[PDB]
């Protein structure tokens, strides 16, 4: 229940991804759980929302994170990588361009279990996870932010 | 399945972290299935 970035695993045990825990709601990418509910301590987290085209989904209640990329400063990926310490890789962001308008995207790539790893702003605000993109051999994420 | 979540830290901006990687400017789609694809 605290607030915090945790990682998500499976039963030995793989980590499969990420997610961000902020004001009761588990926040992380549709792909990483596919919605299946969750285990933190003794308790049960059970899903509340998801969307596949988003690739999001929140747990215990609805999506939280609300803050957006400024357009002109550079972010910090948290990065949570399975088997390794949280850590901060600051990069200025491209775009992803789009009919609907314009998304930032880090050109940063790191293991699969990585997906839902907070997306930063320089305040600490979460403005997106990281793990949706495309390749142009290199991969570029996508910063993936929902609605509150 | 078992899935479960471990905290792994604060969120946090670090100001002495690895600065790296470029800022690709690119067209893009986003179908139904939420995947996005490049378009020309």
């Amino acid at each position: 229940t605290t607030d915090g970035v945790y990682r998500v695993m499976t039963r030995g045990s793989t980590q499969v991804g990420v997610g961000v825990m902020q004001e009761g709601v588990f926040h992380t990418m549709w792909h990483v759980t596919k919605g299946a509910a969750l285990r933190s301590g003794e308790g049960r987290l059970d899903p509340y929302w998801g969307d596949v085209k988003q690739d999001l989904v929140s747990y215990c209640g609805p999506w939280k994170l609300d803050a957006a990329w400024d357009g002109l400063s550079e972010v910090q990926l948290l990065a949570v990588p399975p088997g390794e310490r949280a850590k901060n890789i600051q990069t200025l962001p491209g775009i992803f361009k789009t009919k609907d308008g314009d998304i930032g995207a880090v050109a940063l790539d790191y293991p699969a279990g990585t997906s839902g790893s907070p997306i930063l702003d320089k305040s600490g605000r979460v403005i997106g996870l990281y793990g949706n993109g495309v390749v142009i051999g290199s991969y570029v994420s996508a910063i993936t932010q929902g609605k509150r | 399945v078992d899935m479960y979540i471990e905290r792994a830290g604060d969120i946090t901006w670090e100001k002495d972290a690895e600065v790296t990687g470029n800022s690709p400017r690119l067209d893009v789609a986003l179908d139904e299935s939420g995947d996005f694809s490049l378009v020309e």
